RNA sequence: CUGCUGAUAAGGUCUUCAAAA
RNA sequence: UAUUAAUCUAGAGUGUGGUAGGGAGUUUUGGAAUUUCAUGUGGAGCGGUGAAAUGCGUAGAUAUAUGAAGGAACACCAGUGGCGAAGGCGAAAACUUAGGCCAUUACUGACGCUUAGGCUUGAAAGUGUGGGGAGCAAAUAGGAUUAGAUACCCUAGUAGUCCACACCGUAAACGAUAGAUACUAGCUGUCGGGGCGAUCCCCUCGGUAGUGAAGUUAACACAUUAAGUAUCUCGCCUGG
C-alpha cells in the first residue's frame, strides 16, 4: 500500500491512539494510520478481538526499518460508531497499578479495561478469570 | 505643486487646484498637533482602513 | 417527510430523501419536478407527462429573457458588515 | 566582495576630471582587482549640490576586499573636487543570488521574448489589435504545468500483519429512514 | 470609469534585479509630478518590486538624479 | 566568516562525515571565539549576546552527551579542542 | 462649531397561593 | 516503567543547494521644516480666542528673497504588510553580526520538551558624571473663564526630551490566552521559498488575516495560528 502524507505520533502510546480514535469517532472519519509499536499492535488485537474495530493492518517500509499501522473504524449503516468514549488511566507520570481485589469494572460490564499484566495486554474479564492483574492502560466502553 | 493655467480657461486651473490643495491640507493639519508614536501609529491604520473600506465597495 | 432537490450547498441530514439534483437549471428543475407529479399523477391515475416517455415527449425548451450559463456570480454584493470605530 | 562606486565629480572640463578620477582610483583602493570604469557623462543634476549646476558621472566596477573602502572614504570628503560617492555593495541588493542564478536568467530572457512578442502584437503597425490583451488574465491553464507536475515522494509499504480485514463497504450514508407509508 | 490594466510590469519583464543606472528612465514614471513615489494604486508593481523600487529611487536621490519637491 | 570547510576537514573523524558531534563542537568553538570578539567590540549588541549564550549553551549540552556516552571519545575531544577551563 | 452649565437628608410598601374546578 | 549491553531513523541537530527580510551594534553622508543671526524691499499692525486679554511691533514687527549656524525627528514609499523571544525596528551607505523558510539519494544516531534556583535582555518616566540644547514642555509667572480655578484656553518657561558611560527593572510589558507534541469540515485573501514558464492564474511547503460546521463555553465568543480531543513540564488562584 502507498501513502502520500508524512506520519507522525506522540510519544505516549496509549493516549496517541487514543486521541486518533476519539477524534475519529467524533469527526465520523473511519480510516486513521499512525507510527507502530508492538503496546499498541497488541492493543488493537485485542480491540479487534472485543469488536471495536472492523480491522487493523500493519506494514513496514521497503528497508525494513520503518513500521505504521493503519485501522478502521466500524460504523454500522446509519453511521454511528461502536465506541462511545475512551479514557486513559495509567498516563505518563502517574502509573496506575491495581491487584486482582482492585481490578476495575467498566460501565457495568458493557465496556471493556484494557490491562497489561504479564502475558500482555489482556481484557477485563478474562484477567478477573485468571485471577492476576496488573498496569491499568486505558478504558473504551 | 506647480499648475500651469495654460490661459485657455481658468476654472480648470482651479478644479485641479481643490485638489492638489485637498491633499496638501491632509498633511498639512497632520503636522500641526503632537500625538505619540502609538497615537499617530492608530489614526494612520485608520485612514488606511477607511479608504481601503471606501474603495472596495466603490470598486 | 420532506424531499428535496440537493444542489451541493444543503445540509444533507435535514432532507430524507435526497435527490442530488440542479436547482438553477430552469430546464432541470422542470424535469425533476415534473418526473415528481408524474409519480403522483401515475398513482392517481391520470395519464402521465414525462416517466416512461421517449426522447420525443420528454424533450424541452428553455425559457427566455453557446451553452447554457450555470454560473454563480455577483461576489461583489457581499461586503464586508459594517464594523470599525 | 564586489563593489560598485558612483563618483560625482565637479565639471570643470572633460580631461581634467578624467585625471582627477584616475588619481582618486590610484590613491585609494588597497587591495583591489581590475577597476573598470564607465563615464555616464555631464548632467544637469537636480538639486544643487556644493554650490553646483554640473557635474560628471563615472561608476567603477571594481572588486575586492572590504579594507579597499575606508581610504578612499575618509579621502573623497578632503578632495575638494568630488560632491559626492557611493559605494554600493552589490552583494546586499534587493536581489543578487538570483541575479547570480543561472536558471532565473534564461527565464528572464525567455520572458523578454514572450513579452517583447505580446507588445509588438499589441502596437501591430496599422490593423487593429482586437485582443488588447496585455493585463487581462490568459488561455486555459499551461499543458507544461498539467504534465510536468511534480510527483510526491509515495513511500511504499509492505503488509505484514492483518486481521478483520472484509471489505466490507458501507457506503450508503443519509440513507432514507421512512420505507413504505401504511395505514393502522 | 477606470482601468484593469495595473500589472507589475518588472514582473512581466522578469527583470528580478534594479540598477538606478539601467532603467533611470522607468523610475521617473513611478515618480509623481510632484517628484513622490507613486503607491501601489498608480503604481502598479507587486509588494517586491515596490519596495525594491522605492529604495533605488531613494538611493537615486541621494545621488541627486531626480528632485525632491519640485519637479 | 569562518572557514567552515577547513574547520569540518581538520575535525572529520572520517570523510563525507560533515555532521558528527565532535565537527558540530568544532564549528562551535571557532564561533564562540568569532563572536566573543566581536561582543568585546562591540558591547552594546544584545542579539548576538543572545545568540553567543545560545551556542555556549549548545556546546555544553552536546559535550554532556559525548561524555555519558563514548567518555573516552570525550577526553580526546577534550585535550585536542582545549576548551575547558 | 465649539461661553458657562454645580448639587438633590434617612428607612421603607406592593404579591397573597394553586391545592382545583 | 527503571538499569545495563547493543542496533535503526522517523524526533532534534550538522553539512551542501536555493532565499526573503525597517533583526542588532559601530562609523560616515543627505534633504525638507522650525528657530536664531546677517543683508535687501515694506510700512501698521502681528499673535491669540467661544470672545478677548497678557505678549511681540515706528529701536521698522508679520510678510517676502538670499545666506550662515546648530539641534531633533526621518513626508511620499507605508500596506484588508515584513522581521525578532519580548520591549522594539521605516532618509542613504559601509563594516561587524543574529535568527528564520524551502528541497535534501549526505552525516551524527534520541543528542529532545519543560525548567525550581541562576544568568541575559527589558517602552516611558527617574538617578549620577560629562557634553548638547532647534522645537516641545512637568514645576513656575501672568492673562482669561469661573461662585472659587492651585484645571480645561492663551502668552512666556527650568528640569526633561538628545549623545557617551554607569544604574533603576516597572507598564492595559495585552492575543488580558506559558511552552512542546499528535489528531479534527470547509470557503475567501495576502506574504516567502519550490514546480511550470509573459503578467495574471494552477499545485506543494510554511508565515500572517477574515468567514465558518462538528466540538467547547455561564454567555460573549474560540473554532486547524483553538478557548476542541489528550499527554508532559513550569508558574499561579482559593470571598470583599
Ligand atoms: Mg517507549
Ligand atoms: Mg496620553
Ligand atoms: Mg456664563
Ligand atoms: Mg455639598
Ligand atoms: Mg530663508
Ligand atoms: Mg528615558
Ligand atoms: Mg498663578
Ligand atoms: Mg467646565
Ligand atoms: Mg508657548
Ligand atoms: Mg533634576
Ligand atoms: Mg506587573
Ligand atoms: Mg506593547
Ligand atoms: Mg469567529
Ligand atoms: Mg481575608
Ligand atoms: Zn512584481
Amino acid at each position: 500500500i502507498t501513502t502520500t502524507k508524512p506520519i507522525k505520533a506522540h510519544f505516549d502510546p496509549v493516549a496517541d491512539l487514543l486521541t486518533k480514535i476519539n477524534n475519529a469517532r467524533k469527526a465520523k472519519l473511519m480510516t486513521v494510520t499512525t507510527i507502530a509499536s508492538k503496546l499498541k499492535i497488541a492493543i488493537l488485537e485485542i480491540l479487534v478481538k472485543e469488536g471495536y474495530l472492523a480491522n487493523f493492518q500493519v506494514l513496514e517500509n521497503k528497508s525494513k526499518t520503518k513500521r505504521i499501522v493503519t485501522f478502521n473504524l466500524k460504523y454500522t449503516q446509519r453511521r454511528i460508531p461502536s465506541i462511545n468514549g475512551v479514557k486513559q488511566i495509567s498516563k505518563p507520570g502517574l502509573r496506575i497499578y491495581r491487584p486482582f481485589e482492585k481490578l476495575p469494572l467498566v460501565l457495568n460490564g458493557l465496556g471493556i479495561a484494557i490491562i497489561s499484566t504479564s502475558d500482555g495486554v489482556m481484557t477485563d474479564k478474562v484477567a478477573r478469570l485468571k485471577k492476576i492483574g496488573g498496569e491499568i492502560l486505558a478504558y473504551v466502553w | 505643486p506647480k499648475i500651469e493655467v495654460k490661459n485657455d480657461d481658468l476654472e480648470l486651473a482651479l478644479k485641479k487646484f481643490k485638489r492638489v490643495s485637498l491633499e496638501i491640507r491632509r498633511l498639512a493639519q497632520r503636522h500641526e498637533y503632537h500625538l505619540r508614536k502609538g497615537m499617530r501609529l492608530r489614526e494612520k491604520r485608520k485612514i488606511a482602513q477607511k479608504k481601503r473600506r471606501k474603495f472596495r465597495n466603490m470598486v | 417527510p420532506v424531499v428535496a432537490l440537493c444542489n451541493t450547498n444543503t445540509n444533507p441530514e435535514l432532507v430524507d430523501f435526497i435527490i442530488p439534483a440542479n436547482n438553477h437549471q430552469p430546464q432541470s428543475t422542470c424535469l425533476l419536478m415534473n418526473l415528481l407529479a408524474d409519480a403522483v399523477a401515475e398513482a392517481k391515475a391520470m395519464p402521465t407527462m414525462f416517466a416512461y416517455k421517449p426522447d420525443e415527449e420528454i424533450q424541452i425548451e428553455i425559457p427566455q429573457k453557446k451553452q447554457i450559463t450555470s454560473q454563480r456570480l455577483n461576489i461583489t454584493r457581499n461586503p464586508e458588515v459594517l464594523t470599525r470605530e | 566582495m564586489q563593489y560598485n562606486i558612483i563618483l560625482l565629480v565637479d565639471g570643470s572640463l572633460s580631461l581634467e576630471q578624467a585625471n582627477q578620477v584616475n588619481e582618486k582610483q590610484q590613491q585609494t583602493l588597497t587591495n583591489v582587482e581590475g577597476l573598470q570604469t564607465e563615464y555616464l557623462g555631464l548632467k544637469e543634476l537636480a538639486y544643487p549640490i556644493k554650490k553646483q549646476l554640473s557635474a560628471h558621472y563615472y561608476r567603477w566596477k571594481f572588486s575586492g576586499d572590504n579594507q579597499s573602502t575606508k581610504d578612499f572614504k575618509r579621502t573623497a570628503n578632503i578632495n575638494k573636487q568630488v560632491l559626492r560617492e557611493l559605494i554600493i555593495n552589490l552583494e546586499r541588493e534587493y536581489g543578487y543570488l538570483a541575479s547570480i542564478n543561472p536558471k532565473k536568467q534564461q527565464l528572464a530572457l525567455q520572458k523578454r521574448a514572450k513579452y517583447d512578442e505580446i507588445i509588438a502584437r499589441e502596437n501591430n503597425p496599422e490593423n487593429p489589435d482586437v485582443p488588447v490583451t496585455s493585463g487581462l488574465a490568459s488561455t486555459q491553464p499551461r499543458l507544461s504545468r498539467t504534465e510536468k507536475a511534480q510527483k510526491p515522494k509515495e513511500e511504499l509499504w509492505d503488509v505484514v500483519q492483518k486481521m478483520g480485514n472484509f471489505d466490507s463497504v458501507q457506503a450508503n450514508p443519509y440513507r432514507p429512514r421512512f420505507k413504505r407509508f401504511n395505514a393502522e | 470609469f477606470k482601468r484593469s490594466k495595473k500589472y507589475c510590469r518588472f514582473c512581466a519583464i522578469g527583470q528580478l534585479r534594479i540598477d538606478l543606472i539601467d532603467d533611470l528612465e522607468a523610475l521617473k514614471r513611478f515618480l509623481s509630478p510632484y517628484a513622490k513615489i507613486n503607491p501601489r494604486r498608480i503604481t502598479g508593481n507587486c509588494q517586491m518590486h515596490q519596495r525594491h523600487v522605492a529604495k533605488a529611487l531613494k538611493r537615486a536621490r541621494y545621488l541627486a538624479l531626480v528632485p525632491f519637491v519640485k519637479d | 566568516q569562518i572557514d567552515k570547510n577547513g574547520i569540518i576537514k581538520s575535525a572529520q573523524l572520517h570523510d563525507k562525515d560533515v555532521g558528527s558531534i565532535q565537527v558540530q563542537v568544532s564549528l562551535l568553538t571557532s564561533q564562540i571565539k568569532q563572536l566573543t570578539d566581536h561582543l568585546l567590540a562591540n558591547k552594546k549588541d544584545f542579539i548576538s549576546k543572545r545568540g553567543l549564550y545560545a551556542k555556549v549553551s549548545k556546546r555544553k549540552r552536546l559535550l554532556k552527551y559525548l561524555k555519558h556516552n563514548d567518555l573516552e571519545a570525550y577526553r580526546n575531544l577534550v585535550k585536542t579542542l582545549n576548551l575547558r577551563g
